[PDB]
């Protein structure tokens, strides 16, 4: 998802002005990791009785 | 095929907070990710690291 | 180009070269130069051949100071009545990177807002251009950013 967004913006962005700081959107990675650890079937509360 | 980006060399910082503090203050025990991104323009020729 | 020269590069202001790199590509030893700025903490390697094509510049001269001062003290400036055309025009002025165009932008924007105050978008327009212009003069006459802010405010009132 990050790559898709990066390349779309790169195409829209003007050349000789942009930088990976202006290309990378880090929202998708954070969203994915969050939706994995929280709100997932395979990340369960450690049953510790 | 005029512009390329290669995020590379994943790196990890130190955990923002120790375990018990995270467990008490409801913080997620995490650590930042740092990655050397590199943007290259084919026609003129640069790297933006 | 030599090592240590405080060389100017758009849009990132002045920068320090660190060495002349012989980093080969396709068996051809280009004389790259590594060149780093202080704001973005990024290092840029450019071939010295098309260095002027990409536009690595040198510090604006002292006459450039009085030039943009005359532009900033220049009277008679008016704009299209519709603020949208006005904005897109001076936005292209700031984006062109032309010190002259940028100066027109900031000075006319302040002439408008010193009258009755302007929009927040136009406030940010003034702020970014003021910041980069203040940096440019503060390294051109080595006057410092706070002092460049004070002199920019001095010349706005005229």
């Amino acid at each position: 998802r990050m790559e898709r967004v990066v390349r779309e913006r790169m195409t829209t962005q003007d050349v000789e002005a942009i930088t990976p700081q202006t290309l990378i959107n880090i929202r998708p990675v954070v969203a994915a990791i969050k939706e994995f650890f929280g709100t997932s079937q395979l990340s369960q509360f450690m049953d510790q009785n | 095929g005029s512009m390329s980006l290669s995020f590379s060399d994943p790196r990890f910082d130190d955990v923002k907070a120790p375990v018990d503090e995270c467990k008490d203050k409801d913080m997620t025990y995490a650590a930042p990710l740092f990655v050397t991104a590199e943007f290259i323009n084919n026609n003129t020729g640069e790297i933006k690291s | 180009f030599k090592v240590g020269d405080t060389v100017v590069y758009p849009h990132h202001g002045a920068a320090l070269v660190e060495a002349i790199e012989t980093r080969t590509i396709k068996g051809e030893q280009k004389e790259y130069l590594v060149l780093k700025v202080a704001q973005g903490d990024l290092t840029v390697r450019v071939p010295a051949e098309n260095a002027e094509y990409v536009g690595v510049r040198d510090v604006v001269g002292q006459e450039g100071l009085d030039k943009v001062f005359q532009v900033l003290r220049a009277p008679h400036t008016e704009e299209p009545t519709n603020w949208s055309r006005r904005y897109k025009a001076n936005l292209e002025k700031l984006a062109s990177g032309d010190v002259n165009k940028v100066a027109e932008v900031v000075r006319d924007l302040w002439r408008r807002d010193q009258e009755r105050g302007l929009s927040a978008g136009e406030k940010r327009m003034l702020a970014k251009a003021r910041q980069i212009l203040v940096g440019e003069l503060a390294l051109a006459e080595s006057t410092d950013d706070a002092k460049a802010e004070t002199i920019l405010d001095e010349v706005l009132a005229a």
